[PDB]
């Protein structure tokens, strides 16, 4: 289990999980708010 | 007593096995480079198990037809071995439960038997240690995986003498080989003529010249 | 050492000595090789046992009673949909706060074994339990049955663990039966008992 | 053929 | 003799090795000091020959890698089948194939990309596919979706089985070395078992399942009313009504009066008028004949018994006029080194792929395939690119063998030594023929352009001023046209319609095939093809031959297979390794394949494809201007590149916008590649120095010191980007044009 965690801590795997999570967040934000050219909150 | 024995095969076949006739043209049981599921002991165990199961199946596939023809069983019960529901496209019969429920029940019971058998094969005397409602005492085994013996599997005390035991082992292996050949014949016949083997025997006895392999293939 | 195991004739893993309550040497995947992993898994299993046990009781008692004419409680699956005196989100938030306080206390106990055994408001109260996952004290052990000989304690813990495991399996079975078939679990049980041959999952 | 296209737009 | 030899548990499956990278090589395993380490860890990942020296470990690793590759292929096939089953309009296309475009991909509706869901037809929206899978499924007899689902599930199960087999054979039971080196049994099983039994079983399927279902489909019956395939097996009445011969059963075959089977095993040849494809009876007959031939030919080599032939005996005992002793030590060379086998197999596979592409465009083997222009273009281009790449790789592996696996002491070969001893004559003659061919072939075009620009159209090499006709090709075409009457009494018609003479075949108002004329332009283009092929051969052969040693560097073997140079001395010695020769030959292979595919596309669009009217006239796509406009470079630039790019660039705002986006992206990548191809390492290192100073000023310098890419890595990156950009440009252009106008 120690070496499994160590391998999952390697650079490519951590990078791909991080980028997948970020892409999912961006995709969900763009789906919830369809399109926007300016910041209208303030 | 050698049948098609080769120079390579005769080296490792020392005759210390029931029904050892030195026949091995392809050299599968060669004793160097053995691994996985290719080992002489495992092959012998498989041959014995196949012989036993084939004898059981050969008896059971031919009993109902004869019993029905003799009038000792109701007609609606006696069926050929492929109309019993094994092959639904060929035919089907009704039982007290659905086919798949019986399949699950048989799978559970046979798993309970066969996993214990496999664990016995792995570790010889392990299987008679843990509590199993008191039956484990009779399941210790004799140390030879092929013939566990014991009160449960040898209650009649047969084969006490070593010579009689060897003769009985030879009888068992020969009968197993015969039953395996019979089952293969059942399969091929049911594939070709589409009729139960007992009716094939009756037709052959009625008129051997007009009823054989050739007439069905015609020419 | 020579305790019964899940697979007779096999060798149990080296990290399951057998001192833990309700042990059978069942860990083929090696998910608890590290010690801290073992502690976390033990705590998670205990909490899951308790929660699933309460859930199984609260699912199978009212439904069976409603099979009789004693009560009229609706089905467990539609309980969330039925209306109440407040919107569901407010109840969720209040429950979140109330359970979050207790979960924070339990987590602080897990990280530091003996740091949350004192009542902060009135310091006269205390919790006498001396094991993680077994708080003890008057609030959680009023009858005092928790304290006793190590053998009896081990036996009681084994009974609790086995009941919890059975409860988890029963709850998951009830959920899957409801989604797959679409009827109350007691109805399925009666239908199966009437016709054990054909009234199966295959149907 | 309509159901296959609709499978993408279920949400 | 021949036997199974295995080793039990050579390696133990453990996660300990996964934790630390680079365990195969010690210098990698030490630890990272600079960034170069990272770039090395991927460069030697599959260099099994350099990790160790024992043949057993290399063979076992090769076996396991093969199993993994097979699992990946099976997963890909299962995915394709599941996509066909779930998100597709196959059932709509089955009833009306001519007016419905195949499509098996549906795009989500996230950002505004929903415009990619074009209206292919049949009440469906999705991306049109050009893989030709629908024709394969129709020819196989599939008429529903449950069958496709079952096939996908079976493919997934097979992938899982292959993965388990790979793990089991590497980590539990590993075959020994003597098992691998038994080539007689390997050849016997690969010929009799893999190629004979497989084709016989496929012939059985075609005879039993595909033929009746396809007959019912061609008869005009609705797909939902056709009986299921197993009903044909169970019921003899249906087969008897469809084919009376089946009423006799298997009796004729055992009686040697096979003419009774002439109903569904024919020899007509040609194209089927209804679907514009080969007769399925002919295909089944060909498969049966191939099965018989392969089963006969798979019993040639002696294995574990008295009968057979010995490969070593055949090689040693062959005495000829030109060879002599010749082939003596070739058996050890070909049974000891993996690289020689890899080179030969790669060359054979590349040639086979090219031949496959040619034969497949010549004679369409699937129903409703000829009239689909996009599918034909895509298949031809893809297969030819694959063949070119494989043929190129063969030379690189031959060079590897010559560098690191050749010693004249233990294993000596006479023919190889004789070839090596006179390399200068070979290279000189190849150089002369390349120069002469290129000079003539390109000078003809330059002369045509110059005489055109000066207003002298009567001094050209054209169809009207000075003629150069390919007389031999025309004679061959005439002989093939006249063959069916006299040379092939059995065949009712020609093998293919491409040969001159005969009749036009068209399906659903679209031309399927007609004779292809040959003139001056074909002459010039074929000579250009020969020139490019010769130059590529010269580059690769020089790289292979001069790998061990040269006049400039007498000890090039010690430096190795991959070394950038030897130094600034001797006038400069950059790019002398065989790796650089492969890197140089890649460009010329790309050039040749591009020219060939351009020729094929223009000729097919000009003189074969088109539309036919009720009256009978044929209007081609481009008006048949290839014969007069393709003899000048201006004609190729104006009438082909400029005219046919209108559909690619004017696709914005429509359902083909992705093609224009890829058209621009490929240009960007192609321009990007020159950055690596033109510059050098020292400038980049000196710039990284200042950048690193700027970093260190703010206490953010890493422990792994940045380093510029090595020379070989820079060249590899450049060539990779160049090839990718060019291929993507051609792909986008071809697909957009042929989908829009076809
Ligand atoms: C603790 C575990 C817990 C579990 C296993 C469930 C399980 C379930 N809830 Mg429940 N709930 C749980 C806690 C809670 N629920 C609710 C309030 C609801 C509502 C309001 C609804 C569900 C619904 C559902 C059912 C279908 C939801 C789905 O998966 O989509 C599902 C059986 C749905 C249902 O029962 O009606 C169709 C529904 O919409 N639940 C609250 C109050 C916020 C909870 C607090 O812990
Ligand atoms: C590459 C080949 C090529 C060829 C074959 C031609 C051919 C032709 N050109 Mg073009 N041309 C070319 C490229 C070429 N051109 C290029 C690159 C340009 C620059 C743009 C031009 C520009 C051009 C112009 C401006 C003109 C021509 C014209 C002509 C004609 C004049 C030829 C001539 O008189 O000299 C032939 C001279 C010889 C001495 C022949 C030598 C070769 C002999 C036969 C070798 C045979 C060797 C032997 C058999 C080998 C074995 C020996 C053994 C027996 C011992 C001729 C038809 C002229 C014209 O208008 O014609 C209509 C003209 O005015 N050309
Ligand atoms: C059902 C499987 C089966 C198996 C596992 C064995 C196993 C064995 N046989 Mg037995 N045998 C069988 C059936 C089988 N037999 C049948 C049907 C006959 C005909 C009566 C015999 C007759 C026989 C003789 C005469 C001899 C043996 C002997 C042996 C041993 C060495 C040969 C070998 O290893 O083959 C193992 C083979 C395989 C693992 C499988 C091969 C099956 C092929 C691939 C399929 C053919 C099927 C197709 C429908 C035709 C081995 C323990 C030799 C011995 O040592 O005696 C004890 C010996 O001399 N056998
Ligand atoms: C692709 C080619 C391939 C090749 C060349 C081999 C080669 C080998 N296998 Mg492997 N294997 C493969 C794929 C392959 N395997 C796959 C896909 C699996 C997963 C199912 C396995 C699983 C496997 C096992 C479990 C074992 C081997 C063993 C062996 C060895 C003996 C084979 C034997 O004698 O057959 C004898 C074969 C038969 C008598 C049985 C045939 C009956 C099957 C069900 C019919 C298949 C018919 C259809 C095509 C040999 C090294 C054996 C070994 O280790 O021996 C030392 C062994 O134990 N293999
Ligand atoms: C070896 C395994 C074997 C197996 C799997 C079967 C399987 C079966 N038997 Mg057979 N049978 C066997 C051996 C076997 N038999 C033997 C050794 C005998 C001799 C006593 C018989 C004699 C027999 C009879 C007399 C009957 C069956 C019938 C049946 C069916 C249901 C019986 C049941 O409920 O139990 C089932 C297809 C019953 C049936 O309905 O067949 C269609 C039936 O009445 N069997
Ligand atoms: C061989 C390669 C292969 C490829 C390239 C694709 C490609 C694709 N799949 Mg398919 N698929 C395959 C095999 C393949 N599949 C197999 C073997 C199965 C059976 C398990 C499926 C079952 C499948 C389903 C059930 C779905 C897709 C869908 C998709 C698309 C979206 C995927 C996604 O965004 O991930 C999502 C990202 C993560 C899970 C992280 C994409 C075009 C989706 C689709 O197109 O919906 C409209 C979808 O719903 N695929
Ligand atoms: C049939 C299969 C085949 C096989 C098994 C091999 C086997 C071998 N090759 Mg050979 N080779 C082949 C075909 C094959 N080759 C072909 C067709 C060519 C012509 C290009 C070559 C040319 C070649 C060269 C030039 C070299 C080898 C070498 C090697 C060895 C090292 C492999 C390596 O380290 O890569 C590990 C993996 C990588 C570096 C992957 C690189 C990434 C590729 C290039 C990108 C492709 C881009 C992708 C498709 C685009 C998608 C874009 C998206 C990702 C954004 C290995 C034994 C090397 C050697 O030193 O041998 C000892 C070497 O120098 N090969
Ligand atoms: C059109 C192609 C091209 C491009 C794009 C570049 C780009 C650049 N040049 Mg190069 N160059 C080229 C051709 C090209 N060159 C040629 C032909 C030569 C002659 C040999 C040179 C010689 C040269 C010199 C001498 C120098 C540069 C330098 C630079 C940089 C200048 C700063 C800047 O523009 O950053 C803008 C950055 C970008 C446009 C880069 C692209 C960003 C990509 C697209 C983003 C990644 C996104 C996406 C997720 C990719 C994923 C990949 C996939 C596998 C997953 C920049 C990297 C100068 C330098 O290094 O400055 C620091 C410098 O010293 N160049
Ligand atoms: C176990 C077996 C069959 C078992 C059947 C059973 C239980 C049937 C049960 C049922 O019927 C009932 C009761 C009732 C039905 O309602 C249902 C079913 C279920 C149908 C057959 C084995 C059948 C096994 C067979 C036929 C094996 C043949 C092997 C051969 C010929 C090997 C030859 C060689 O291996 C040698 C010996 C040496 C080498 O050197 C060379 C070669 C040539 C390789
Ligand atoms: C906590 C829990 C678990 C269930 C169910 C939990 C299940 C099924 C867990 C299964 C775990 C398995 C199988 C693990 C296996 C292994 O990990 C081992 C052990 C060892 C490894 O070596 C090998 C593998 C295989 C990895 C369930 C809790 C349920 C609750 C509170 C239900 C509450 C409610 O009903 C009420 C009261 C009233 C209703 O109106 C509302 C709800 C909300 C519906
Ligand atoms: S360092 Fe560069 S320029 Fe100098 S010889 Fe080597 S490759 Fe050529």
């Amino acid at each position: 289990m120690r070496d499994l965690k160590t391998y999952l801590s390697v650079a490519p795997v951590i990078s791909t999980l991080w980028f997948a999570a970020l892409a999912g967040l961006l995709i969900e934000i763009n789906r919830l708010f369809p399109d926007a050219l300016i910041f209208p909150f303030f | 007593p050698l049948w098609f024995a080769s120079s390579q095969s005769l080296s490792y076949l020392d005759g210390s096995l029931p029904g050892d006739y030195g026949f091995d043209p392809l050299g599968l049981s060669d004793p160097e480079g053995t691994g996985g599921f290719i080992e002489p002991r495992w092959l012998a165990y498989g041959e014995i198990i196949h012989g036993r199961f084939a004898m059981l199946g050969a008896a059971g596939a031919i009993a109902p037809e004869i019993l029905g023809k003799a009038g000792l069983i109701p007609a609606e019960t006696a069926l050929p071995w492929f109309q019993t529901g094994v092959i639904p496209p060929a035919g089907t019969y009704t039982y007290w439960a659905d086919n798949y429920t019986l399949f699950v029940l048989e799978m559970a019971l046979m798993g309970f038997a066969e996993h214990r058998r496999l664990q016995d094969w792995y570790n010889p005397g392990s299987m008679g240690k843990q509590y199993f409602l008191g039956l484990e005492k009779g399941l210790a085994g004799s140390g030879n995986p092929a013939y566990p013996g014991g009160p449960f599997f040898n209650p009649l005390g047969f084969g006490k003498d070593e010579k009689s035991l060897k003769e009985l082992k030879l009888k068992e292996v020969k009968n197993g080989r015969l039953a395996m050949l019979a089952i293969l014949g059942y399969f091929i016949q049911g594939l070709v003529t589409g009729v139960g083997p007992y009716q094939n025997l009756l037709d052959h006895l009625a008129d051997p010249v007009n009823n054989n392999v050739l007439t069905s293939l015609k020419f | 050492p020579d305790r019964p195991i899940w697979f007779p004739g096999s060798t149990p893993p080296e990290w399951l000595d057998g001192s833990l309550p309700g042990d059978f040497g069942f860990d083929p995947l090696g998910l608890s090789s590290d010690p801290d992993s073992l502690k976390w898994n033990v705590q998670a299993e205990i909490v899951h046992c308790r929660w699933a046990m309460l859930g199984a009781a609260g699912i199978f008692i009212p439904e069976f009673l409603t099979k009789i004419g004693i009560l009229n409680t609706p089905s467990w699956y539609t309980a969330g949909e039925q209306e109440y005196f407040t919107d569901k989100t407010t109840l969720f938030v209040v429950e979140l706060i109330l359970i979050g306080w207790a979960e924070g206390r339990r987590w602080a106990d897990i990280i530091k074994p003996g740091s949350v055994n004192t009542d902060p408001v009135f310091p006269n109260n205390k919790l006498t339990g001396t094991d993680v996952g077994y708080p003890g004290g008057l609030w959680f052990d009023p009858l005092g049955w928790g304290s006793g000989s190590p053998a009896k304690l081990k036996e009681l813990r084994t009974k609790e663990i086995k009941n919890g495991r059975l409860a988890m399996l029963a709850v998951m079975g009830a959920w899957f039966q409801h989604i797959y078939t679409g009827t109350g679990p007691i109805d399925n049980l009666f239908a199966h008992l009437a016709d054990p041959g054909h009234a199966t999952i295959f149907a | 053929s309509g159901a296959n296209f609709a499978r993408a737009f279920t949400v | 003799e021949v036997k199974i030899l295995v080793d039990r548990d050579p390696i133990k499956t453990s996660f300990e090795e996964w934790a630390k990278p680079g365990h195969f090589s010690r210098t990698i395993a030490k630890g990272p000091d600079t960034t170069t380490w990272i770039w090395n860890l991927h460069a030697d990942a599959h260099d099994f020959d350099s990790h160790t020296s024992d043949l057993e470990e290399i063979s076992r690793k090769v076996f396991s890698a093969h199993f993994g590759q097979l699992s990946i292929i099976f997963l890909w096939l299962s995915g394709m089948y599941f996509h066909g089953a779930r998100f597709s309009n196959y059932e709509a296309w089955l009833s009306d194939p001519t007016h419905i475009g195949p499509s098996a991909q549906v795009v989500w509706s996230i950002v505004g990309q929903e415009i990619l869901n074009g209206d292919v037809g049949g009440g469906f929206r999705g991306i049109q596919i050009t893989s030709g899978f629908f024709q394969i499924w129709r020819a196989s007899g599939i008429t529903s979706e449950l069958q496709l689902y079952c096939t996908a599930i079976g493919g997934l199960v097979f992938a899982a089985l292959m993965l388990f087999a790979g793990w089991f054979h590497y980590h539990k039971a590993a075959p020994k070395l003597a098992w691998f080196q038994d080539v007689e049994s390997m050849l016997n099983h690969h010929l009799a078992g893999l190629l004979g039994l497989g084709s016989l079983s496929w012939a059985g399927h075609q005879v039993h399942v595909s033929l009746p279902i396809n007959q019912f489909l061609n008869a005009g019956v609705d797909p939902k009313e056709i009986p299921l395939p197993h009903e044909f097996i169970l019921n003899r009445d249906l087969l008897a009504q469809l084919y009376p011969s089946f009423a006799e059963g298997a009796t004729p075959f055992f009686t040697l009066n096979w003419s009774k089977y002439a109903e569904f095993l024919t020899f007509r040849g040609g194209l089927d008028p209804v679907t514009g494809g080969l007769w399925l009876t002919d295909i089944a007959h060909h498969h049966l004949a191939i099965a018989i031939l392969f089963l006969i030919a798979g019993h040639m080599y002696r294995t574990n018994w008295g009968i057979g032939h010995g490969i070593k005996d055949i090689l040693e005992a062959h005495k000829g006029p030109f060879t002599g002793q010749g082939h003596k030590g070739l058996y050890e060379i070909l049974t000891t080194s993996w690289h020689a086998q890899l080179s030969i197999n790669l060359a054979m596979l590349g040639s086979l792929t090219i031949v496959v592409a040619h034969h497949m465009y010549s004679m369409p083997p699937y129903p409703y395939l000829a009239t689909d222009y996009g599918t034909q273009l895509s298949l031809f281009t893809h297969h030819m690119w694959i063949g070119g790449f494989l043929i190129v790789g063969a030379a690189a592996h031959a060079a590897i063998f010559m560098v690191r696996d050749y010693d004249p002491t233990t294993r000596y070969n006479d023919l190889l030594d004789r070839v090596l001893r006179h390399r200068d004559a070979i290279i000189s003659h190849l150089n002369w023929v390349c120069i002469f061919l290129g000079f003539h072939s390109f000078g003809l075009y330059i002369h045509n352009d110059t005489m055109s620009a000066l207003g002298r159209p009567q001094d050209m090499f054209s169809d009207t001023a000075i003629q150069l006709q390919p007389v031999f090709a025309q004679w061959i075409q005439n002989t093939h046209a006249l063959a069916p009457g006299t040379t092939a009494p059995g065949a009712t018609t020609s093998t293919s319609l491409t040969w001159g003479g005969g009749d036009l075949v068209a399906v659903g108002g679209k031309v399927a095939l007609l004779p292809i004329p040959l003139g001056t332009a074909d002459f010039l283009v074929h000579h250009i093809h020969a020139f490019t092929i010769h130059v590529t051969v010269l580059i690769l052969l020089k790289g292979v031959l001069f790998a061990r040693s040269s006049r400039l560097i007498p000890d090039k073997a010690n430096l190795g297979f991959r070394f950038p140079c030897d130094g600034p001395g001797r006038g400069g010695t950059c790019q002398v390794s065989a790796w650089d020769h492969v890197f140089l030959g890649l460009f010329w292979m790309y050039n040749a394949i591009s020219v060939v595919i351009f020729h094929f596309s223009w000729k097919m669009q000009s003189d074969v494809w088109g539309s036919i009217s009720d009256q009978g006239v044929v209007t081609h796509i481009t008006g048949g201007n290839f014969a007069q406009s393709s003899i000048t470079i201006n004609g190729w630039l104006r009438d082909f590149l400029w005219a046919q790019a209108s559909q690619v660039i004017q696709s914005y705002g429509s359902s083909l916008s992705a093609y224009g986006l890829f058209f621009l992206g490929a240009h960007f990548v192609w321009a990007f590649s020159l950055m690596f191809l033109f510059s050098g390492r020292g400038y980049w290192q000196e710039l990284i120095e200042s950048i690193v100073w700027a970093h260190n000023k703010l206490k953010v310098a890493p422990a792994t010191q940045p380093r510029a890419l090595s020379i070989v890595q820079g060249r590899a990156v450049g060539v990779t980007h160049y090839l990718l950009g060019g291929i993507a440009t051609t792909w986008a252009f071809f697909l957009a044009r042929i989908i829009a106008v076809g």
